């Protein structure tokens, strides 16, 4: 299927002493790689799979270089900011940045990526073409103007559709065995009476990968979203997902009603329905 | 500017009374980032907590995954207790196995 | 591999 890389980064200032905490996390798919905490002892990025624990030393001292460039990049940028906003010295802010590349099927480069927010919000981002940017206000506007003149986004681009598919490449078939397997849903239904005339049929998704899945109840072979509870898609820890899908019935009518489930790691959706 | 964070409060695996098993409390979809966030049991903090590296979504929250070994019981109560500055007070969301 | 030339606001 396809794959994406993607490097996240969080600076947050810290008016009363000190520099921003930045934080720094690389992921392939829905698998963390990598981290840089600047409250950490290592001062260096830092392993989170094992498949790039193989790189060299030539990559930890590149990555820990480029990291905390990254970081002096996003303190110098929180003090623009706080000048362009007129805001005071005395109160903390937040940068965000987020950046990647999407390969398809045929690990061809499909789509690139490259976001920035302050306070939360949007602030700048390169368009899906890679070769001008969406400013969401004036001073955005500014940014994007220096920006054009200096040619970032050309530099930027050359990245995205180059080094980064060629790393992530790189990546997915070192990690092979767990970057390139899907790991299909474990589906059950639990059954619980709510009151003497109504019960709950719950579907359960449990310790599949990637994230991405879809859960939906049937009642006579009908979409049903009212009398329904859908939870958000959640990490069990172990680098898989879990996801639960509720549905009140008419106790006695449990036949009616169906689970249907939809994930990658799965040729067919799989259909649950009440059986004891 | 400020969003309040969801919590969940779960167990890694299928929870059997006695047997070794993982607590999670997973927040998300907050801002800003600073977030207090303890495990309890019968009320109080558990010392042995790790945190997942902050990362955030696309609408630019942020989420984190806290965790910690834990045996649950027929008796035992785990709670996780979240601080954040959208909330008056800290928010307790109590464990329940079936969810 | 990260990218080697972030430029400032």
């Amino acid at each position: 299927g396809s794959h994406s890389m993607r490097y996240f980064f969080t600076s947050v200032s810290r008016p009363g002493r000190g520099e921003p905490r930045f934080i720094a996390v690389g992921y392939v798919d829905d698998t963390q790689f990598v981290r840089f905490d600047s409250d950490a002892a290592s001062q260096r990025m830092e392993p989170r799979a094992p498949w790039i624990e193989q790189e060299g030393p030539e990559y930890w001292d590149g990555e820990t270089r480029k990291v905390k460039a990254h970081s002096q990049t996003h303190r110098v940028d929180l003090g623009t900011l706080r000048g362009y906003y007129n805001q005071s010295e005395a109160g903390s802010h937040t940068v965000q940045r987020m950046y990647g590349c999407d390969v398809g099927s045929d690990w061809r480069f499909l789509r690139g990526y490259h976001q920035y927010a302050y306070d939360g919000k949007d602030y700048i981002a390169l368009k899906e073409d890679l070769r001008s940017w969406t400013a969401a206000d004036m001073a955005a506007q500014t940014t994007k103007h220096k920006w054009e003149a200096a040619h970032v986004a050309e530099q930027l681009r050359a990245y995205l559709e180059g080094t980064c598919v060629e790393w992530l490449r790189r990546y997915l078939e070192n990690g092979k065995e767990t970057l390139q397997r899907t790991d299909a849903p474990k589906t059950h239904m639990t059954h619980h009476a709510v009151s003497d005339h109504e019960a709950t049929l719950r579907c359960w998704a449990l310790s599949f990968y990637p994230a991405e899945i879809t859960l939906t109840w049937q009642r006579d072979g009908e979409d049903q979203t009212q009398d329904t509870e859908l939870v958000e898609t959640r990490p069990a820890g172990d680098g898989t997902f879990q996801k639960w899908a509720a549905v009140v019935v008419p106790s006695g009518q449990e036949q009616r009603y169906t689970c249907h489930v939809q994930h990658e790691g799965l040729p067919k959706p799989l259909t649950l329905r009440w059986e004891p | 500017i400020q969003r309040t964070p969801k919590i969940q409060v779960y167990s890694r695996h299928p929870a059997e009374n006695g047997k070794s098993n993982f607590l999670n409390c997973y927040v998300s979809g907050f801002h800003p980032s600073d977030i207090e966030v303890d495990l309890l049991k019968n009320g109080e903090r558990i010392e042995k907590v790790e945190h997942s590296d902050l990362s955030f979504s696309k609408d630019w929250s942020f989420y984190l995954l806290y965790y910690t070994e834990f045996t649950p019981t027929e008796k035992d109560e785990y709670a996780c207790r979240v601080n954040h500055v959208t909330l008056s007070q800290p928010k307790i969301v109590k464990w329940d196995r079936d969810m | 591999s990260l990218y080697n030339t972030i430029a400032t606001l």
